[PDB]
């Protein structure tokens, strides 16, 4: 009817028609807005914000209370009309067009019986808007009559743009009422979910149980900085309820990811088969087990969808009935009798069948921990898997099997670490800290450091360890702290600061922990690097909050922080520890500790003795045994095969040949690292001349052995 | 000593 | 016979006419757009990642499992569309064409009889787009509808694109859903250059041997460090 | 102010009646007009709760964790980090903002901001730092005044340390006397006229009441392992599970880790690596339900054992 009604939005009638039902209580701020609008001179308030507290959602709320008449009869009756620059700035095209179309909106607005106050979504927006060549701005036609009382007008900026873009235009500025919208602090944010549990359980049909509520409010508020908090709580739920949708009326996640994989492995099947026998033998045959054996999974799996299918519509069938007979059967309790025989047989069964099958459920998540089938609940496990996925573990690697792989880390960390068994236990129990979740919050999981003489495998139990939390290279975020000798290369951390070379991007350490805040950060040597970057450390120690060049908050929770350096090269007595090492003492137990008490007193000299205090666990590795070092040879010659695997040449070695490997380049002073030139420039030279020429076909396997004897090596070739 | 065998 | 295909190249009629055929997709990746692109409010998932790292491989992906239906039956029909900047210059004659032409494309995307979903090749653009002298900011006229679900979208842009510009807007940001593409984590890329032989086969009439094939791979992985792993091995193979 | 936080942190009541005196002229409004309401410059050990007092004035005056403002300081130590604070003068990157400290003191202007590790920063720093504490006029790059009057300014740096009469203090302080208590004036005396050496001596007249924690005693320390325990179930309220522990089963943790000398830092990761991580490895195996009552019980057998009821 009235010419502004078509601009923009009728706020009004969507309540009325029930699109904007309901809003929490954030009654102080609401009260704040009826309060300007009754006011004498300027009735424009602006909810200055941040960008995710739900701005507009009071002016949502706002409307709701207006028609439904919880406001004081002095603004009762008027309606609220949001305008959007679509459909307001169209009229634009003709020279003087705009300004009548900005004279009929005052003409509207100034009439006491037109009973309307206004909305704007983004006030910024609106200070550039219909200037023309000839023209001025749309928002300095309104300063003349923003400043008399007649216009109402309701606004909302975030706070960034509010900075940029009003206070350019200070006169612009004196128009307008800031009312803070605040963040909605975590312990009313509990609140809000719950009342919001009947729109979702009518849109979804899935039921939400309240340990995912605490669940959608704790982890999605305390451990992602960004996208302030009701921007959080709702949006893990908001996955939540669409992630069991897909489960539900699709097929669940496993059979899914199984049936897709098969299909595609028959397809390579296809590629190796057709091809001439060669090399790709073994690989085509490790197909073949590959492919019949994960279809045998199968077997087990659609047997998994039937007894959980059996177990949902089992619960499903007392829910339609008992729970419905259970409450309908209010009626006539005050004289018609509402306890007697029959009133409480099937009650009696609705504590004892309902349980069990709930007991079912709670027990079949915790075995499939993220992915179970034919789940109607939603769980803190379910929102746990939407917190691990976008926040960037990978997909294969200890959370997805959850509380299984945690106790099997100490046994896997072995193969790949054998000595300095000590240390190991610290590194499992600190990922037993972070698979559980029972953590300190703002502490960064496992801060330790790593002493010891060269060539102890300081770094071997970092490089190794991101092969096995994560099964990835590239979590390893190395970073190499010998650069940083100079004083003035502590803004390689951090960043530069606003005003120098380099502000667009942040820190280089801290850009990548952006991207993998999952992830096992190294340092690689803080020995040789200089005090004021220890400075700047200091910091991700205590706290995980290290700030950057625009102040974001990165998480280093979820984050071991290993930290080798030396601290060596005197201290470490030439002939009480590198040559007694072989002879197996409790001499050892007063000569280990002795040295270790000068070492953490030698961190207060060139650290800083808050690092003393901050570091969990300061390991020192012994010096290597003759035991130890006789399987570390062991493994390079494992990790010799992965350097072979393309030329299909396997090597194997007689125990008796890894020991005149030993007993030629022992040096424990260095320890595993001459041996290591041993096997890379003397053995190796032979697996490398003897395929120059023709003493290596590529299908040959290599075991060598030591004659004892002629005392010269062998190579066994078949 | 290299022995193919 | 859409209004919004005339500037909009429309993704779907690729996958009929077989200008895509046969996508080793990610089955963990594309799923999850899926179960945004259902969603109360916010229905617009952005694939935030790498350069070389398969971007629209996920949705060219997406596209060859709606039309054939492997989607929930929600889903099933919807259109797919990849956005042209080069055709959003086209207007802007003097003033006021462009919120014509803003207009037409959003009432469309209103309506649920047509299954149009947007797709914006990168969200890096739309900032600069239609901001004249009285300009009003082609990515702001989204603003008032993306908290709402009524466009359904998708998003595909770098980290560094991520950071520089759409983090500078932060009220632009909180729409989008950050889905983390990442390295295909070398023994899948063996996998996915195995289901990439019968079309290079065909193209250029060269049998490829598989002993080539991880030798693409290996070679492509430590030995160059930069142009993240996808771009690498398919390159040095083809 | 005075009973709360005293059951929040068990430090030293002298810096608590003057922290908590100062926040009494925020409420009558009897303050200075143009100077924030109770500069502070807290000195110690390592390890002591110097960062903590400042921690607890977010949850206490405010109940707000967020409305702490902690610029970790250690960040500035190269010298041109200034523009961090006042922004990037105009004609440069990043003008478009105040800066990264102002644009926070102009988004929440009653805030208690935190300088953790206050001599972790280059002397320029320290230049920019004397007109907040004299004055709230610190300009912005566009030249907006700020008001830093209605914000506590608490700084904390480490020096001492070296200075505080080590081990005489450290280790024979386990019982507060007169005798004892005569060597903390001597010593904090010498914190000042440290201070005058290093910080600039001008510094020292802008802040009101420079405190010094002393370090933690056993009768002390003991209070705030069982603050740590009615924290412990602030992590396992999501999953209810109730840790009681006795108070022999304290002494245990505190006689097998007690370094004076480190704040105590060593107790707080005994609990963490010790009896937490058993509380966590035994949640993996299929020990725990989710509700069950926990006791832990120091048996005089030189074994601690927890008990656990459903
Ligand atoms: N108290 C609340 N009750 C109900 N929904 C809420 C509440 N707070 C936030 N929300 C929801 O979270 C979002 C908050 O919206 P806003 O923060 O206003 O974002 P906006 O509406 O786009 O305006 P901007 O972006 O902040 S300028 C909406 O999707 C609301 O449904
Ligand atoms: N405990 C161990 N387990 C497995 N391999 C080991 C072990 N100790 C040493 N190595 C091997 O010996 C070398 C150890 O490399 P690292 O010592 O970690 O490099 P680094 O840590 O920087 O050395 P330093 O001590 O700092 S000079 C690698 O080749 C490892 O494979
Ligand atoms: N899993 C896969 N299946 C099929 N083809 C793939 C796969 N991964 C990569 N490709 C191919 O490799 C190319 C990589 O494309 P993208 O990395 O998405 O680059 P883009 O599409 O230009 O988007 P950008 O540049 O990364 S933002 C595509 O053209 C695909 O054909
Ligand atoms: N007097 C005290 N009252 C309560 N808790 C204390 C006290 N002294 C130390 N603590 C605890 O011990 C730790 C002290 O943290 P803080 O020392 O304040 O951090 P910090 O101040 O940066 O340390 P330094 O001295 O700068 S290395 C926290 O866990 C406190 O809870």
């Amino acid at each position: 009817t009235l010419y502004i009604e078509q601009f923009g939005s009728n706020m009004n009638e969507k309540v009325r028609n029930g699109k904007l039902q309901g809003i929490y209580g954030r009654d102080e701020e609401i009260r704040a807005i009826i309060e300007s609008l009754l006011r004498y001179n300027k009735n424009s308030p602006v909810l200055v914000g941040n960008p995710g507290t739900g701005k507009t959602t009071i002016v949502e709320g706002l409307v709701y209370r207006i028609e439904k008449g919880d406001v004081p009869k002095e603004l009762q009756g008027y309606t609220v009309i949001s305008l959007n620059f679509r459909k307001f700035t169209s009229g634009t095209s003709y020279r003087g067009e705009f300004e009548t179309r900005m004279k009929n909106i005052i003409k509207e607005l100034k009439n006491k019986k037109n009973k309307i106050i206004l909305f704007v979504d983004e006030i910024h927006l609106l200070l550039g808007a219909g200037k023309a060549e000839g023209g001025t701005d749309a928002a300095n036609l309104l300063k003349p009559v923003l400043s008399k009382g007649e216009i109402k007008l309701i606004g909302a900026t975030t706070i960034a743009e509010y900075r940029k873009f009003i206070e350019s235009c200070s006169a612009f500025e004196r128009r307008f009422e800031k009312i803070l919208v605040e963040p909605p602090s975590v312990d009313m944010t509990v609140k809000i979910l719950r009342s919001l549990k009947s729109k979702y359980e009518n849109f979804y049909g899935i039921n939400i149980t309240d340990k995912a509520l605490v669940a959608a409010a704790k982890i999605s508020d305390r451990f992602i900085k960004d996208r302030y908090l009701p921007d959080k709580a709702i949006d893990l739920l908001n996955k939540a309820c669409s992630f069991l949708q897909v489960q539900l009326s699709g097929k669940p996640r496993i059979i899914d990811v199984t049936e897709r994989d098969i299909e595609r492995l028959s397809y390579e099947i296809s590629t190796l088969e057709k091809d001439v026998d060669k090399v790709s033998k073994k690989k085509y045959n490790k197909l073949i087990k590959e492919f019949e054996e994960k279809k045998e999974q199968l077997k087990k799996y659609y047997e998994e969808y039937v007894i959980t299918g059996e177990r949902l519509k089992r619960k499903k069938e007392i829910e339609k009935k008992l729970n419905d007979l259970k409450e309908l059967t209010q009626n006539y309790v005050y004289s018609n009798k509402e306890p007697p025989i029959e009133l409480q047989n099937s009650l009696k069964e609705a504590q004892q069948k309902y349980l069990e099958l709930y007991k079912e459920t709670v027990a079949y998540v915790e075995a499939k921990t993220h992915n179970a089938m034919n789940v109607d609940a939603v769980y803190q496990e379910h929102v746990s898997y939407i917190y691990l996925r976008d926040s960037g573990m990978p997909l294969g690697s200890l959370s997805f099997e959850s509380s299984k792989g945690a106790l099997k880390l100490y046994n896997s960390l072995s193969k790949s670490i054998i000595g300095n068994e000590d240390i190991i236990k610290s590194l499992s129990d600190a990922v037993v800290k972070a698979a559980t979740g029972m953590k300190d919050p703002e502490k960064p999981i496992g801060t330790f450091l790593f002493l010891g003489p060269t060539g102890v495998g300081k770094t071997e139990l970092a490089k190794t360890l991101a092969i096995e939390l994560f099964n990835s290279k590239d979590n390893l975020i190395r970073v190499n702290m010998s650069e940083f000798t100079e004083a003035h290369s502590v803004s390689k951390i951090t960043g530069s600061p606003p005003g120098y070379v380099g502000f667009s991007d942040s820190g280089q350490l801290t850009e990548a922990v952006r991207e993998k805040p999952h992830s096992v950060v190294l340092f690689d040597e803080l020995e040789k690097a200089h005090a004021d970057v220890f400075k700047v450390l200091l910091q991700i120690l205590g706290d995980g909050y290290i700030n950057d060049n625009h102040r974001r908050n990165i998480d280093f929770s979820n984050t071991i922080i290993i930290m080798t350096s030396n601290l060596g090269a005197e201290l470490f007595k030439k002939k009480l520890f590198f040559d007694a090492d072989n002879s197996g003492t409790p001499e050892y137990k007063r000569v280990m500790e002795d040295v270790r008490l000068s070492l953490i007193k030698k961190c207060k000299k060139v650290f800083k003795p808050e690092f003393v205090n901050r570091i969990d666990k300061i390991g020192v590795f012994e010096p290597l045994n003759k035991k130890n070092l006789h399987k570390i040879v062991a493994l390079r010659f494992k990790k010799l095969e992965k350097r072979l695997e393309e030329k299909n040449i396997q090597v194997s070695v007689s125990e008796k040949a890894i020991d005149y490997i030993i007993d030629q380049s022992y040096d424990p002073e260095l320890g595993a690292r001459p041996t290591l030139i041993f096997i890379e420039s003397v053995i190796m030279t032979k697996f490398a001349i003897m395929y120059l020429k023709k003493e290596l076909v590529d299908d040959m396997d290599v075991f060598v052995d030591y004659n004892s004897k002629a005392k010269n090596l062998v190579i066994n070739l078949s | 000593d290299v022995d193919s065998s």
